[PDB]
């Protein structure tokens, strides 16, 4: 149960990823529950959790699958620059 | 005496500056043409 | 102008320097003379065979009949089966004839192999064919198997690709089972390894291809070599770019592991060449930009002229190379091209722009800048720039250059793929599985484990594991692949690991390998029986499991390595493990000698020997003369040249060639001494901190942690040594009491918590060694009289000896907290005293045994008095006299070195209290010498004084005048200069001299022979560390007994009589 | 490192100690509410503390980061909701 | 004196910017002569001051890059107010910092939901600042006023143009002070709604210096030649992807100098340049020196060569062109006339530059198929959109790679090779397998790309722009409500005409909506914030290290009080 | 050297070994008289120890350093018993 990650470019509206509210940059994400799956797709956005807003490959922590189910492609979020920031 | 020594050392410089150069040139080219194979060719540059 | 005229006839001359061309053209008549310079003209043709030819008509005319590439001692030989090179007078005409017949033979040989590879086995084929054509043949096979596979998918024959993949796996099992046969020579090894670096990439690709036609893009991407029967010419396709094979004789060359990055890099470099733009791969150092460009050249069979670019390169020097590439038709990568001065690159841009414009228009000839005539362009040119963004060199390239060169950003090559190749190269199947596990461990263990300097979990240690993991796979093939790797991972790393990190490691090893329940170790049943037997010879040695384990681990490394080193803190039992192992190996066949030297104690120049500035004669080196004596195959001596001092960049660099697999010691006078099988190099380093990561990876480091030989073991031994001294009843009683305060309650752990700011920072073992010394020194009276005491009388002596050994280093405020802690744990203490009364004031009397306040002896005025030279008996002097008497009267032992340093504040009566003790010495019975250290004092300054002060000799051994037992006071011991590495050079001589009882003579005549002083005591006095004053080395602290001199509370007793 | 520098900056202005090259840089930074480069990066170039631009925000994190470590260390039980930002090696935590 | 000491503050920003005192005195003396002559002595003085400020600003602003253009006119505005008692060093210091020193633990709790934690510490800094020539803090009880249940304060922060609307509860007292009132009305907008600082400064500069300073000058090359003499050369500062050599020749045609000497500076081009310049000196003629920053040794020599001691013809004008370089010879900068030729860096202005330059009528006729001209636009449209992403910073591209026109040329040259092989083969559409096209245009541009998540972004742009339905007419990339709404099509040409592409690029809007890059409307608030933090960071470096700040507290005493206030909060 | 002299009282290998016996010859007649009129011929090791103490009693080393010089602070750290062992009289700035 990680806390205090901030979606840049996007908001979380409980139906997956949703378009950000006007003049409200860095919308806060709810409690992320991280585990292991043990290894063993379309309409699931493999978002990168960054240590800082700078976003270089040094400050990449890990990638998080964010559902994005309804009326918005995962490729549309990549263009919107969606990414989970620890710092700001 | 000083003006004559300056004139002397001026002409010494002109000689010695030219000498070290002519040596180096000569030192570079002494192996080629004394050597047989390049000197076999360039008969004109061998005679010089 | 004539030279430039020959240069234009055989372009490759452009890549040779003017002296070497002039040498070759002058020696054009005698073609044997040219043989040295063949390796500059062409690639991988080091030496050429010269036959007798036309021996009947126009004789003494030699003919060239085979091309050799020589690697070390072995060669790759492609004979010219027809197309002999008859070698005429004019060198540049027969050299052209040789480059022509080279290619024309390879084309003939490669043609007849790309036919053979289909109707001959892969084990059978690769053995017959030369490296370059085995590689080319294997590649031709694979691209036929895929093509044919995909062709049958397009016609809808189901599982037609799965059938071809199965062949591609057979082809790969063959190549891994040819790595297991260990064929002779460095050529056939580099031949089979390059085949395996390819066939993992061939398999990897065609394992996850998924294409339903030959023309589908995921296949077109892939580098494909095929032999076209219609144009009878090998053509190498990448995407849409179909180059012919150049047929340069590359011989047997190392190939880099082909990553999915490298495949995508190859496409870019190809797309550049097709569009006639240059290529310029730009990445951080160690990605092998140069090597990947070369690998593409070697894939197309074309010579790649590397030119190590620098500041010294001018626009003329560069223009010469480019006029070679265009006229020759060879590629030409420029290693570190950023490092060229920006001035040059503006002129080079016009050279490259002029070449480009000619290639785009397909011009047969173009005029180069600063050239009067138009020069011939070969269409198959290329030019590449290996740059570095985040430059260590100069600013980014000019605006003109950017346009001409198509970049490839090259990341650091994924480590898993490097390992996967290297595991295949050894002879393992299921490489993909292992290589993931093996990576995960080393990537994770680097983060989780403590960042210690001797830990290397980079590629250096990884490649080291895989050669040892391989040597184990060849011998036991039937054994499970995971267990062999898991075992070869374990046995190498376990030695290195500190005691805290062994449970962390064994956890990671049991995380990533949960299938493998338990792995059996190398029993070594011969040596394991001797260690107990050998230990019980010496009275003072106790055998713990965690100690016996570390002796085995030193022997495990001693067998495989020749440069094994023994890391660990001070008093860890490193020197004793050495001595035991050798005393075991002596009793199992061959005897084993150790030669302890301190490399820091002596100057680098004086250790290895250097050329004398006066009389121009060579002075022997100290190490060289030990090494030369040590390396002789006579009477199976097998000596171990140990280097007790700390490793530094300065002195190991000269010795670096010995540690490596060459095993030859260079003195830098043109003398190279070979290392015999019998002799070995050791290092008793404490830290290994200030040493390069390269030199560490060479040596096989065994770490000995504090807990391997605990202080509990040292105490238990000291008590064992008392019982062997003929006094069992005493030892039995000192046991019950020593255990009660030291092991049962962890008093040194409790003290160290409650008391803050100790004036000198000492380890817990050092404190215990000092206890056992001082506890000896007190009871040394009752040994002489054979007087056993009660448990009350010992329990006073022990708490005295504890108080000064453990709590001596503490200042006045902490002495009270220490004394208050003895009251909490119900030790015997003085019941009655004054305000600010401590244990430290009192002592336990010999005559009658109880706590007595230690009043100083009453002063006797020394006739005529000068206040300046008037030293009186004082409370602080008494306690110092008393303690110094206990350490210095003792007989030399394993615990004691008869030496007692006293730390203390500036002007706290250190120097006085020693000079008060150093009087009242019978001149006949004892002597005294004072040598004041300073920042200037080097080891040769100190060595020269002690050597002069004891000249009397008893046989080999030296001594002070007569046999006096001189006590060498070293005032201001801390002062000598601490260097950048944090190692005091002159104190590493002091330590050597106290420990080993000697040093190595530095007179020119006699080198590599020890001088050993028989009877010397050593007092020291230093201002306590901190506040920009030097701390003494931790290693040295262990030799000395250490107590803190404190300013008096009342100087009434001192100055009141005066 | 912060403790050391701050104490020296109070001494250096008063004239108790000579101004080192690192202390002059730290005094300049603290005036204009930027983090002294000494604290962000070590001489080698490796990152030693979290990279925030402002001093005020950098100082709140130092308190908040330390609180989550200290409240975990002193108490037996670990946080129910971990603050991933607060760790120096969050990649190391997740592998943990 | 103020203005010149601004020009010394600008020298610290960039080495190329530094102008001599001797160059300033020419501007200062000229500003006296050229000014309007008034009979009244005060009006005459007023007329010189107005003319001086501009005439020097005009001169300096020419030799400044677009990022440091607005930074300079803000430094000049402070340097004018810092001389009078209107602004102190502490006032200038506030605006730059504005409670980024304060930590929330030590100070008050936020208490308000709609303010961010930084916006509140910015408020707190205003609440504790006394400004200049005032007894108590102006903004004391602001955090009381904003905490009050008044929607007027929520509305003002939520407005699109906050700096244009009046401050909800404090407006009445801001209008009473004329000189400082404009600066405290700026400090409020820097504190709350930081992102609108570059736009708030223009409002401030216009109330301090006059309207004429906010307006763009945009100097033509005829003016740059008219300003220049024979003895004083014309230095051009080149940002990467700029070349003014064409624009010189354009002017040279009207002046009858078109066939002029050009010399790409390098190693062993010094001997060429001398021979060329000695012709120019006597005969007359223009001399364009390219990439001058590379051949530094000649730049020290050319200063003394082009001096009045050597005989120079009146016609002869020297033209240097060089990208900015540290350890450029100062002597030359102090003689030359410094201009900056920077790309206009819009999407229209970007598209225009590619279709005017590297695309020609020759180029769009190379393959001779509709689907080549269609693809020529899509690669050139994608090119600009990938450049204008870099404006938005780390959201844009994790790492900013200067994508040269070489990347565009190559990606186009590829499509010739590809289409020619499909043109050779017997709705009249080629196969144009876009799977391949994606990969190769994400291999030509992929050369620059170091980051793996920036790669995945470009790859994603490929899949949105180079899809199979671009060849059909009724496809429009992004139909955005920019102004009713612009379509952002592929322009359709029956007959291939470069004019009809350049004609459509006219109709494209100047103000690029963020929706064109697939970003949200809030992307501009992240862009605006970055270019305003960049402005504040550049003007912070210029600030003097003088202890006398004002308000009875030195620079070292402010540091002391903070260093002591930190040590007690440390754990 | 003047540090070494002040702490030890003697420089090692300063004067020739033959020159010792000449010097110590003159010293002897004062030594025998000073040590409560001993009037016995001393050994050459017991004569030195008096001569060294006779050197120190007589030989004074006045040093004259500047506190503002950066070397001054280094010399105190670098040479122990050059600052500690000699009485430091500090020269204040001149009064009215
Ligand atoms: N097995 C043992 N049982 C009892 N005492 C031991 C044992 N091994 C070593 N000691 C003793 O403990 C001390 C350890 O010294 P030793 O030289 O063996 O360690 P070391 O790590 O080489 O020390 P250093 O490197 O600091 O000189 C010595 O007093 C030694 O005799
Ligand atoms: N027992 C003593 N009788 C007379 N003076 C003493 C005695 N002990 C110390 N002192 C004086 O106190 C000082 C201590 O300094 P010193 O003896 O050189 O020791 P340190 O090594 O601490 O400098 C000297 O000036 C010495 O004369
Ligand atoms: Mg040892
Ligand atoms: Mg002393």
């Amino acid at each position: 149960y990680i806390k205090g990650l901030y979606l840049e470019g996007c908001k979380w509206s409980k139906n997956g990823l949703d378009d950000s509210d006007p003049k409200k940059i860095f919308a806060d994400l709810p409690i992320l529950h991280v585990s292991a799956i043990n290894k063993k797709m379309s309409n699931t956005y493999l978002c990168p959790v960054y240590k800082y807003p700078k976003r270089t490959d040094k400050y990449l922590i890990f990638r998080v699958g964010l559902p994005c189910e309804g009326s918005n492609n995962p490729s549309h979020w990549k263009l919107r620059g969606v990414a989970l920031l620890c710092s700001t | 005496e000083v003006e004559n020594l300056i004139r002397t050392f001026s002409d010494v410089n002109d000689t010695l500056d030219m000498w070290v150069k002519v040596q180096k040139l000569w030192t570079s080219l002494e192996p080629v043409f004394t050597g047989g194979d390049i000197a076999r060719q360039m008969p004109l540059q061998a005679k010089q | 102008a004539y030279l430039e005229g020959k240069r234009k006839k055989f372009p490759r001359f452009y890549f040779v320097s003017n002296p070497t061309l002039l040498k070759i053209l002058s020696q054009g008549s005698e073609p044997t003379s040219i043989q040295e310079d063949f390796e500059k003209l062409f690639d991988a043709i080091t030496k050429v065979t010269f036959e007798s030819a036309k021996d009947k008509k126009n004789p003494a005319l030699k003919q060239i009949t085979q091309i050799q590439q020589v690697i070390g001692r072995n060669e790759e030989n492609i004979s010219l089966t027809g197309y002999y090179v008859k070698c005429e007078g004019n060198i540049e005409d027969w050299l052209k004839k040789l480059e022509q017949n080279m290619q024309q033979t390879l084309k003939d040989i490669a043609s007849a192999a790309a036919q053979q590879v289909f109707q001959v086995g892969l084990k059978e084929f690769v053995s017959s064919q030369a490296s370059q054509i085995a590689l080319l043949g294997l590649q031709i096979l694979w691209t036929s198997k895929v093509n044919e596979g995909l062709e049958r998918l397009s016609r809808n024959e189901r599982n037609a690709m799965d059938i071809k993949r199965n062949e591609i796996k057979e082809h790969m099992n063959i190549l891994s089972s040819m790595c297991l046969e260990d064929l002779n020579g460095a050529v056939e090894r580099t031949k089979v390894e390059t085949l395996v670096t390819i066939q993992v990439h061939q398999k990897d690709i065609s394992m996850d291809l998924k294409c339903k036609d030959v023309n589908d893009f995921e296949w077109q991407k892939q580098t494909r070599i095929a032999w076209k029967t219609d144009i009878d010419e090998c053509i190498i396709s990448i995407t849409d770019w179909d180059s012919p094979y150049s047929y340069e004789f590359l011989g047997a060359k190392e190939r880099l592991c082909i990553t999915p990055l490298t495949d995508r890099c190859y496409i870019t470099l190809a797309q550049a060449m097709s569009m006639y733009y240059g290529g310029a791969p730009a990445g951080p150092a160690g990605t092998g930009k140069t090597e990947t460009v070369k690998d593409l050249g070697r894939t197309l069979g074309v010579f790649v002229v590397v030119t190590n670019c620098s500041d010294q390169h001018r626009y003329r020097d560069m223009a010469k190379i480019f006029k070679g590439l265009v006229q020759s038709g060879l590629w030409g990568c420029f290693d570190e091209f950023n490092r060229i001065d920006l001035e040059v690159l503006s002129v080079v841009a016009m050279q490259v722009e002029s070449i480009t414009t000619a290639r785009k228009q397909h011009m047969k000839k173009f005029m180069f800048p600063e050239e009067e005539i138009e020069i011939e362009l070969i269409p198959t040119v290329s030019y590449f720039i290996t740059m570095n963004p985040g430059y260590a060199g100069r600013q980014e390239l000019p605006e003109n250059l950017k346009v001409l060169f198509r970049g490839v950003s090259m990341m650091v090559p994924d480590r898993e793929i490097i390992i996967k190749v290297k595991l295949a190269s050894v002879g393992y199947l299921q490489i993909d599985l292992l290589a993931k596990k093996f990576n995960v461990l080393y990537r994770l263990c680097e983060e989780q484990l403590s960042k210690q300097r001797h830990y290397d979990f980079g590629l250096r240690n990884i490649l080291s594991v895989l050669r040892t993991a391989g040597n184990t796979k060849r011998q036991e093939i039937k054994s499970d692949e995971e267990m062999l790797l898991m075992r070869s991972l374990r046995d190498m790393n376990l030695s290195k690991l500190v005691a805290d990190d062994i449970p962390l490691f064994n956890g990671l090893l049991a995380d990533i390998f949960p299938k493998l329940k338990e792995v059996p170790k190398k029993l070594y049943p011969d040596v394991e029986k001797k260690i107990p037997e050998e230990i019980n010879a010496e009275s003072y040695l106790i055998n713990t499991p965690s100690f016996q384990l570390k002796i085995i681990q030193l022997y495990e490394t001693c067998l495989v390595r020749h440069g094994f080193m023994l890391v660990g803190p001070t008093g860890s039992g490193k020197s004793t493990i050495m001595k035991i192992l050798t005393e075991v190996l002596t009793k199992l066949g061959s005897p084993h000698k150790i030669v302890i030297m301190n490399p820091k104690a002596i100057t680098a120049e004086q250790m290895y020997g250097v050329k004398s500035e006066i009389s121009d004669d060579w002075i022997p080196g100290v190490f060289s003369t030990i090494w030369a004596k040590s390396n002789n195959r006579a009477l199976k001596h097998t000596t171990w040249i140990t280097c007790d001092g700390p490793v530094d960049a300065i002195w190991i660099e000269n010795l670096n060639t010995v540690l490596d697999d060459n095993k030859i010691l260079t003195l830098a006078n043109g003398e190279r001494i070979a290392m015999t099988e019998n002799c070995k190099v050791v290092f008793e380093v404490e830290n290994l901190n200030n040493a390069s990561p390269a030199t560490v990876s060479r040596c096989g480091q065994v770490y000995v942690s504090p807990t391997d030989l605990g202080y509990e073991a040292v105490i238990e031994g000291w008590i064992r040594n008392r019982k062997a001294s003929g006094r069992a009843e005493e030892s039995d009683k000192l046991g019950n009491i020593l255990r009660k305060y030291l092991i049962n309650m962890r008093f040194i752990e409790l003290q160290s918590k409650e008391c803050k700011e100790p004036m000198m920072d000492t380890s817990p073992v050092i404190s215990v060694i000092n206890i056992l010394n001082l506890l000896t020194g007190c009871l040394q009276y009752f040994v002489q009289t054979q007087r056993t005491l009660s448990e009350q009388e010992y329990e006073k002596f022990i708490v005295y000896s504890m108080a000064w050994a453990i709590g001596g280093i503490y200042e006045a405020q902490d002495r009270v907290r220490f004394h208050e802690l003895l009251l909490a744990k119900n030790a015997p203490i003085p019941q009655k005293g004054k305000e600010n009364e401590t244990v430290f004031d009192y002592y336990v009397s010999q005559d009658y045994l109880d706590w007595k306040i230690c009043s100083p002896e009453e002063w006797v005025p020394p006739q005529s008095l000068q206040f300046s030279q008037l030293l009186l008996p004082t409370l602080d002097s008494f306690r110092a006299e008393m303690l110094l008497n206990f350490i210095l009267t003792q007989p030399k032992s394993h615990t004691c070195s008869n030496s007692a340093l006293l730390i203390g504040g500036s002007g706290t009566a250190k120097t006085s209290s020693v000079l008060l003790y150093c009087n009242k010495f019978d001149p006949q019975k004892m002597l005294f010498k004072r040598t004041n250290f300073s920042s200037a004092t080097s080891p040769f300054m100190f060595q020269s004084t002690i050597e002069a002060e004891c000249d009397f000799k008893v046989g080999k051994e030296f001594a002070p005048p007569g046999n006096k037992m001189m006590t060498i006071f070293i005032d201001d011991m801390s002062m000598p200069f601490v260097n950048k590495w944090g190692d005091q050079i002159t104190l590493e001589l002091v330590r050597q001299l106290i420990e080993t009882g000697g040093f190595y003579m530095l007179d020119k005549t006699q080198r590599g022979n020890q001088r050993k002083m028989k009877n010397l005591q050593y007092i020291g006095a230093m201002n306590h560390p901190g506040g920009g004053r030097n701390d003494i080395p931790n290693r040295l602290k262990r030799q000395f007994f250490i107590f803190n001199m404190i300013l008096p509370l009342s100087i009434e007793g001192i100055y009141g009589p005066i | 490192l912060v403790r050391k520098t701050l104490q020296d900056t109070i001494l250096a202005i008063d004239g108790q100690i000579i101004m080192t090259p690192e202390i002059l840089e730290a005094i300049n930074a603290i005036y204009d509410a930027k983090v002294p480069n000494s604290w962000l990066y070590d001489p080698s170039g490796a990152e030693i503390s979290w990279l925030l631009p402002n001093l005020g925000s950098w100082s709140t994190s130092l308190s908040d980061r330390n609180k989550q470590l200290n409240d975990w260390l002193r108490s037996g039980q670990r946080p129910i909701l971990f603050w991933l930002t607060g760790f120096f090696n969050p990649q190391g935590f997740l592998t943990g | 004196s103020a203005i010149y000491f601004t020009m010394i503050e600008v020298s610290l920003v960039n080495w190329m910017y530094n102008s001599s005192l001797e160059q300033f005195l020419k501007l200062f003396i000229e500003s006296i002569d050229l000014s309007e002559k008034a009979q009244l002595p005060s009006n005459r003085v007023k007329n010189i001051i107005s003319f001086l400020t501009f005439h020097v600003y005009r001169y300096v602003n020419r030799g400044l890059f677009e990022k440091d253009k607005i930074t300079f006119i803000l430094m000049m505005a402070f340097k004018i107010l810092t001389t009078a008692g209107t602004i102190s060093s502490g006032d200038v210091s506030l605006f730059l910092k504005s409670g980024d020193a304060l930590d929330i633990k030590s100070e008050r709790q936020k208490q308000i939901s709609y303010l961010e934690d930084n916006q509140w510490l910015n408020i707190l800094a205003l609440s504790k600042h006394t400004f200049s020539g005032q007894t108590l803090p102006f903004f004391k009880e602001l955090p009381d006023l904003i905490s009050r249940s008044e929607n007027q304060w929520r509305n003002w922060i939520d407005k699109n143009d906050p700096e244009n609307f009046p401050i909800p509860d404090f407006a009445e007292s801001i209008n009473q002070e004329k000189e400082i009132g404009s600066f405290i009305s700026l400090c409020l907008v820097r504190s709350l709604r930081n992102d609108r600082t570059l736009i708030a400064t223009q409002n401030f500069i216009s109330n301090v210096l006059g309207k004429e300073f906010t307006d763009p000058i945009s100097y033509p090359i005829e003016g740059i030649w008219q300003e220049s003499s024979n003895m004083d050369p014309v230095l051009f500062l080149l940002s990467a992807g700029a070349d003014p050599t064409s624009s010189i020749d354009e002017l040279a045609k009207k002046k009858k100098k078109f066939p002029c000497e050009k010399v790409s500076m390098g190693e062993g081009q010094e001997r060429v340049a001398r021979q060329v310049i000695m012709k120019g000196f006597v005969e007359g003629g223009w001399v364009i020196l390219q990439n001058c920053h590379l051949g530094l040794k000649f730049m020290e020599e050319i200063e003394t060569l082009v001096s009045p001691i050597n005989q120079i013809h009146e016609d002869f004008r020297l033209w240097i062109t060089c990208e900015q370089h540290p350890k450029f010879p100062l002597g030359l900068l102090q003689k030359t006339l410094k201009v900056t030729n920077e790309p206009p860096k819009g999407l229209k202005a970007g598209l225009y530059k590619t279709f005017t330059t590297i695309i020609t009528q020759e180029f769009i006729d190379k393959v001779d198929h509709s689907n080549w001209r269609s693809l020529i636009f899509t690669i050139c449209f994608l090119h600009s959109i990938v450049i204008e992403r870099k404006k938005f910073g780390p959201l844009g591209w994790c790492v900013p790679y200067e994508y040269n026109y070489s990347d565009l040329e190559a990606s186009l040259l590829y499509i010739e090779k590809y289409l020619t092989n499909l043109m050779s083969t017997p709705h009249n559409l080629p196969i144009s397998m876009n799977v391949v096209r994606y990969m190769i245009c994400e291999v030509q541009y992929g050369g620059r790309i170091t980051d793996d998540l920036d790669r995945e972004l470009f790859i994603t742009y490929g899949e949105t722009y180079l899809k199979d339905g671009i060849f059909g007419n009724d496809y429009f990339f992004y139909d955005i409500m920019v102004d009713q709404k612009f379509k952002y099509r592929i322009p359709q040409n029956p007959s291939a005409e470069l004019i009809k592409y350049q004609e459509y690029i006219a109709k494209v809007p100047t103000v690029d909506n963020p929706e064109v890059f697939g970003l949200h409307s809030n992307a501009d608030l992240t862009f605006r914030l970055k270019e305003s933090k960049e402005m504040i960071n550049t003007v912070m470096e210029t600030r003097p290290k003088d202890s006398s700040v004002g308000g009875g507290k030195t620079r070292e005493e402010i540091v002391q009080d903070k260093a002591k206030d930190m040590l007690k909060n440390l754990p | 050297y003047i540090n070494m002299v002040l702490s030890t009282g003697e420089i090692p290998n300063l004067l020739a070994k033959d020159e010792r016996e000449v010097w110590l010859g003159d010293i002897s007649q004062a030594y025998c008289k000073e040590k409560n009129l001993g009037n016995i011929d001393p050994p050459q090791s017991e004569l030195w120890t008096y001569f060294v103490d006779r050197v120190r009693d007589n030989f004074h080393i006045m040093l004259c350093f500047s506190p503002v010089g950066q070397k001054f602070r280094e010399r105190a750290r670098k040479f122990p018993a050059l600052f500690n062992e000699c009485t430091i009289d500090w020269f204040l700035p001149w009064p009215e």
